[PDB]
């Protein structure tokens, strides 16, 4: 007699939603927001450097804690919160868009400037910077007075940037704690430090005085950089408070930066990487961190988007 | 439901259909049949993948950091920041939800449409030989042996053979 | 007209159908009769809601001030902002059109198949007993009392009851 | 004989668009696009603050206007056209940003710096800031020498944030309108002013000169702000032109800030706010304002998007 | 193939359809014609056109320079300014491949519905006269000189003209 | 016997991408993303300016290059990689805002502003500024001591926008490439520059000393530049070191401005720029340049994305 047609069903199948209607039941679907972690930097395939104690932008000025890093080489580069750019206390000057630099250089492959001195100390120190005792900014001279008082020279130094890649250049201003010991280390009457190129032109003046004891000095130094073009050249003008590169700083090839809390681990191969972990998934979508960084699947609101992938489900 | 037969004519599913997607379930002299069509199955199948295939996609961009969890940048800067990221994240939310929203919509009515183009092929089939349950069966007017059966499982019978007989049942 | 039944093989719409959105006129010895049908027009309406409910929406993000209306920001800065700004209206305008269209588009095809799946019950029902004008009318070969039409619409027509006679009138 | 099948039909139905056509008459529709205004700030459920002559920065230093709002409290914050920062003439440096933070901030909570002074005077006032005829701003002492061309004593002020918030201080330094007016005021000599803290670390020479006759005054007051961390501490140097905090804020809980030209209403509820009034809406999209704030429609440039909600219409 | 009719049902295209997009192609007494529909053919284009003129737009949204490619702005803004077009970037070329994907998707269904609904149009213009051969053919149970096709071509069959002798060629 | 219907069909037909299938064969298909450019700025209909050796910041101060552009008016303005607003070696303070403001202008209208100087070289000129010679920016007079190490006189200059647009005004701050050339021009002991307005208040201290060799010269001026309300006005404070404006700069109309590095062409019209040439199209998408401007195609990654405009293909 009869020959009927139909289409499969299971008991339990899964809801899902469409233009018109919430929480269809269908027999299978998938998922497309991913919400799954994995909590280590995975590194294979990379090359890694997780900077821990280290700030970024240290290792182009060389406190204490980035020795380890004044000519670091990487693909993927690791910020920790402990880090630190600084020993003895200062700001730098548009600190982040150099950091912003920095994450994505590659590393920086670093060259004397050659700067002579005449007639002055080369070799300013501090209980700060702690090596043998007391020392400085292993990239930096901090130009003295020949003794205590003595009028600091009229001095110009200069530096051609002779490669095909432009080239950093860090320098600091050293604001004393007080009118007593500047014109102690520098000699009485105004200070200034120009500094010039083709691109930049700046210029500063010191401001002695009193601010809150941090690291145990009450003055500050701070630091500014620029970037130098191929062929072009730097110029310093000075007479004091000036705290003089020794080397420039080169950018090697290409990285990424990341600001990771997390254990680092090259056994497991990553792409998307976000503070807590990385996010290793095929789904074109993401619940983890709205700031997360690589190549990444787009991050959204919603916690779970089914995408059926069966027909509707009609049971018995 | 945009073809009415799943969740519609047809009254509900198989549990039992566990070869594939969509299949016939006769009812003959010999007794009682089920198997399952590979065309349409396949077909549904095939659709349904390529959707994955192109859902599950990996953009070749690379983004980086433009904001700072360790020191916070300058406020101004990073309220705009903040304010930009915070409604590219408003516009992907809504592509997401209506792209899966829409894609649900057109699954389950793609699935429909497919059964409803194998009850149509197999109507087609028939010809005269048979006439319509209306819930998703044809009554044959003649006899169909498990070979009957089969032959219109795998497309090869011929209406002329039984036209008389089935007809005549008029 | 996805399935050509609205504004298609039907010619047009009843006017005087305040009872619902689809519905059946007969014509029979007794007169002639307008009734509306429950189930396809509570789907089709059921339906187009469902669209409400997901576009009647409210994102619990709030958006604050990185402008201002006062006191102008900087050139560059505000600048940047503005083109932002503008750079995501237009992505929202175009998403929100495009929204509309293809929900439009899709709502009617939608009532065109609720149109189609009805009279495709019906023609099930009647079976044998009936032959289909192609305006969208049955042309029934038996005698259909007003009991008769209205078992049609609850959906209690048995066509054994008029196969004989319907038939009959070959 | 015959049973037919129909649909429904109106005479006037209303025109929509479909990815296929233009204006297909469908029975009914529904606009998807917001129009509508309130002219009136809904104030209903949350607790407002109209600033109206204050301006929001003053808020802090405490010009005559803001008197009313040395310590407000808000959810919802409102500037006026009129508003003023300022009595005595002068920016604040990084204006917006601190703006946007009061705008979020719930109110200010004030309080006492502890800051005493020796041997010059405290109670420097002007004919700008009136009240009791001339005065100042409210939570600002302007610091003076002793008599007219008294040397100003080189001093040190202090203060240790001991909350669990951080704190918001401001000062300022007096640009005298000219240098006779400047010595007048502290006395011959260099003026510099410095400012320290973890955070922070800036400094400022005044600049005095005459400018443009605002408020009957030539010289001007540069308003400088900080953040200042929990358990942090502020340090300022200076010898003259220093208008210093008397108190500190902190900062309540949360809200936010409008730019209303309209008048306010607790009758009526609200959640987006434009500077013309408030949209309550279900709808989407809107099309009023492009920069309006709260939790809002998604602005669009279309008039309407009409979205059908029934089957095409086909009458006889 | 939502509908089954393009790339279903019917086998393949005919590549000598040049005077239109559906047709009819009889076999009589006299012969065998080929000739092309103009309603379904024209309802299709109608569509497709429609299509294009909304996608062929142009918004009159003005964009003007917020970068520099002579001299570089600084790093952090530009860096901003990167990441913000980056990130809209994404958006559009996301919003674009899938308006063209899901446009297609319905170009093509909306072909083979047109198809479907002109088959079905003749199948009801026939009524009980002729029967469905199941390639898209329907084969005639009377005799349908050049004169007659052409009526079938031009809506003007009149099935009663022709029913007894096709009935009776049961 | 028989009636069959069909629909037509190509032997080559081409493919596209649909929701569920990936280069499916239609019969017709037609492109969506533009890849067609046309060398040339299409300039028909529109006034346009090439600047080639002129900067554009320069037609507001005036250096030898820009003496065409001096008064400038357009629809359409054009930058050119050889473009500089320099002469006599110096920056611009805030440079790119400026840059925007002016490329939207509709050019400009320059006006005296009316400023007499007694007892003092107005006519100061350099080897860089060539004209007859030596020479200046032809909208500033660079202010000078009436003979070598006379004290400059300390003055007062004023303007006051007397029209209802805002007017534009620029001013430079010599810095000297020694102490002894500084003092040479403008007379030994400290210099200031101050500027203010009621929007403006900002003030400028001039340094000396020696940066590189750039046209010659080893100190820079620092070009800055403020906007002035209708009914405000301007006023500077100086003794030294102030490159004075000689006239100020209203804005005409409307413009925008491109970066070209293509030809002009003033028989093809049209709306879309990019720097390689222009984008004639009725596609909604271009694949050419990110950062093209105008009215223009969304900027998507794909080369190309085919829009079946015909049925699917099934030949024989
Ligand atoms: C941006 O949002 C983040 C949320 O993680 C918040 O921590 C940060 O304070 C916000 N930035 C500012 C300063 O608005
Ligand atoms: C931003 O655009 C608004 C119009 O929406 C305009 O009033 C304002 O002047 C513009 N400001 C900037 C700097 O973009
Ligand atoms: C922005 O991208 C362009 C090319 O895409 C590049 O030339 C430029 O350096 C980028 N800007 C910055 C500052 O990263």
């Amino acid at each position: 007699d009869k020959i009927c047609l139909g289409h499969h069903a299971v008991s339990n199948g899964t809801k899902v939603n469409t233009l018109t209607e919430r929480g269809v039941e269908v027999v299978n679907a998938t998922e497309t927001v991913e919400r799954t972690n994995i909590p280590r930097i995975c590194s294979k395939g990379k090359r890694t450097v997780d900077l821990g104690q280290c700030g970024l932008l240290g290792t182009i000025t060389g406190p204490p804690q980035c020795d380890q890093f004044l000519e670091f080489s990487a693909d993927l580069i690791i910020e920790r919160r402990e880090g630190s750019d600084v020993c003895y206390p200062g700001k730098f000057v548009n600190e982040e868009a150099l950091r912003q630099i920095l994450r994505e250089s590659g590393g920086i492959d670093k060259e004397a400037m050659g700067f002579t001195y005449s007639g002055i100390r080369t070799n300013g120190a501090t209980s700060s910077c702690r090596r043998s005792g007391s020392s400085f900014y292993a990239e930096m001279k901090w130009l003295l007075s020949n003794t205590d008082n003595a009028a600091f020279p009229q001095m110009t130094k200069s530096y051609k940037n002779t490669r095909k890649n432009p080239a950093l250049i860090v320098w600091g201003i050293h604001h004393s704690g007080s009118t007593a010991e500047q014109t102690k280390l520098y000699g009485s009457g105004n200070k200034l430090v120009t500094v010039g190129s083709s691109n930049y032109q700046q210029s500063f003046v010191p401001s002695p005085g009193a601010r809150t004891q941090v690291n145990g000095q009450s003055g500050r130094i701070d630091f500014h950089w620029l970037m130098l073009n191929p062929n072009d050249t730097v110029t310093f003008s000075f007479n004091g408070a000036f705290i003089a590169p020794d080397r420039a700083s080169f950018l090697r090839g290409k990285s990424m930066g990341i600001q990771s809390g997390v254990q680092v681990d090259a056994d497991c191969e990553g792409d998307c990487y976000y503070s807590g972990g990385t996010i290793i998934s095929n789904l074109p979508f993401q619940n983890i961190d709205s700031r997360a960084v690589g190549k990444c699947p787009r991050y959204v609101k919603q916690r779970s988007l089914l995408l059926a992938t069966g027909m509707k489900n009609v049971p018995e | 439901g945009l073809f009415g037969a799943i969740a519609g004519f047809i009254e509900n599913g198989w549990e039992g259909l566990i070869d594939g997607w969509y299949g016939f379930r006769h009812q003959n002299a010999q007794g009682e049949g089920t198997a399952a069509d590979y065309k349409s199955t396949q077909s549904a199948i095939d659709q349904i993948t390529g959707k994955l295939n192109r859902l599950i996609e990996k953009t070749n961009q690379q983004f980086e950091l433009i904001d700072n969890e360790f020191t916070e940048v300058e406020k101004q800067i990073g309220n705009v920041i903040n304010w930009t990221r915070d409604s590219i994240t408003e516009v992907w939310s809504y592509n997401a939800e209506l792209l899966v929203a829409m894609e649900n919509q057109h699954t389950i009515d793609l699935a429909d449409s497919e059964m409803d183009k194998l009850y149509e092929r197999v109507k087609r089939q028939l010809r005269e030989n048979a006439e319509e349950d209306g819930t998703g069966c044809f009554e044959i007017f003649h006899k169909c042996d498990d070979d009957c059966m089969a032959s219109i499982r795998n497309n090869t019978y011929d209406h002329s053979k039984y036209r008389e007989e089935a007809m005549q049942n008029r």
